């Protein structure tokens, strides 16, 4: 079974979670994310570092960004 | 056709690789590299396909990737070969690897911002174009979000695994290419990217012309390992869905195979490489 969705403010910006595997989105914008064999999670910004929730990678985005907007992938 | 450990380069040959891949990038060739790492990257998947990334593939299909790059240097500059970055040696900011006249050292605290070295978005000349974090400028933080590179005794610890990759091939294997690879264990290849950070921490890691200097070291300790293991080699060897076996052709390029890639020497040798 897929995680759980989830919505919240992170750092001054939206991030969401939902199952499709997984999307995600910073502040509505999609974020490439994938899931490892052990259930842990990367996503495009911060892939070579496995976290264990889509709202975790979601999170380590936004630490990654830095204020940025995010790119449509 | 010698790879050469970066930190022995003369001040010529650091300047003719940073022109040539300056050269590259003004071009536009250097950002379809960027741009085929990326694709592979967010396409390689541990219950589908996978070619480039978490899959016994993933040493053959960089030793071409790098054998591709250096070949489209060695067109600006016939001299030039990819040198390498042992960072279990050159582990500190102060490597001259991170020196002004080779790449560049670590970002600033504010954005990341890589502010010296012919790569700094203030030269002009190292636009970041293939992207998905918007900004425009090379960015590292070097030793910011893990806070050591490998050490040797973690390298060797890697080396001495006898198979070379385990069912299911991906990244849950046991097995050396996993291991070397980072998913399981001590952790060597990605943990470099992690300790980087900016651009190598990313799907569109070379961006960065770090990116190169760590594959070919990568790809020595592929070279290395053999040198171990005389007995082990490349597996699968034939009829694996979804992962490349030793006689099967690779995306790419779809003309070469792992079993063409094996043997470095066909390419190129390295300045020194331990007998068994
Ligand atoms: O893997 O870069
Ligand atoms: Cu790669
Ligand atoms: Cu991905
Ligand atoms: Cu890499
Ligand atoms: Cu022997």
């Amino acid at each position: 079974a897929a995680p759980e969705s989830f919505d919240e403010v992170y750092k001054g910006r939206r991030i969401q979670g939902r199952p499709a595997g997984y999307e995600v989105f910073v502040d509505g914008v999609q974020l490439h994310v994938m899931r490892n064999a052990d259930g842990s999670w990367i996503s495009v910004v911060s892939h070579y570092d496995p976290v264990p929730t889509p709202r975790a990678a979601a999170r380590a985005a936004v630490d990654e960004l830095q204020g940025a907007p995010l790119l449509p992938f | 056709t010698v790879r050469k450990n970066q930190a022995t380069l003369t001040a010529d040959e650091k300047r003719r690789f940073v022109a040539a891949v300056l050269e590259l990038k003004r071009s536009g060739r250097y950002d379809e590299f960027v741009r085929t790492h990326n694709e592979f990257i967010m396409s390689d998947t541990d219950s589908g396909e996978r070619t480039g990334h978490r899959s016994p593939s993933f040493l053959p299909w960089h030793r071409r990737f790098l054998l591709d790059f250096e070949q489209a240097l060695q067109s600006v500059d016939s001299s030039v070969t990819l040198p390498y970055w042992d960072w279990s040696a050159d582990r500190t900011v102060r490597a001259s690897l991170w020196a002004p006249d080779f790449l560049g050292g670590t970002g600033r605290s504010t954005d990341g911002r890589v502010m010296d070295g012919p790569f700094a978005a203030s030269t002009g000349n190292w636009p970041i174009n293939v992207r998905v974090d918007s900004r425009t400028y090379l960015r590292r933080s070097l030793g910011g979000s893990v806070a050591e590179l490998p050490t040797r005794a973690e390298v060797e610890s890697v080396l001495a695994i006898s198979a070379y990759d385990l069912p299911p091939y991906n990244s849950a294997s046991e097995g050396f290419r996993n291991h070397l690879e980072g998913w399981r264990g001590v952790n060597l290849h990605n943990r470099v990217h992690v300790w980087v950070g900016g651009q190598m921490a990313t799907g569109v890691s070379p961006n960065d012309p770090v990116f190169w200097l760590h594959h070919a070291y990568v790809d020595k300790l592929w070279a290395e390992w053999q040198r171990r293991h005389p007995d082990s080699a490349y597996v699968p060897t034939g009829g694996t869905p979804d992962v490349v076996d030793l006689n099967e052709t690779m995306k790419p390029w779809n003309t070469v195979r792992p079993a063409d890639l094996l043997d470095h020497t066909a390419y190129y040798t390295f300045d020194a490489l331990e007998h068994h």
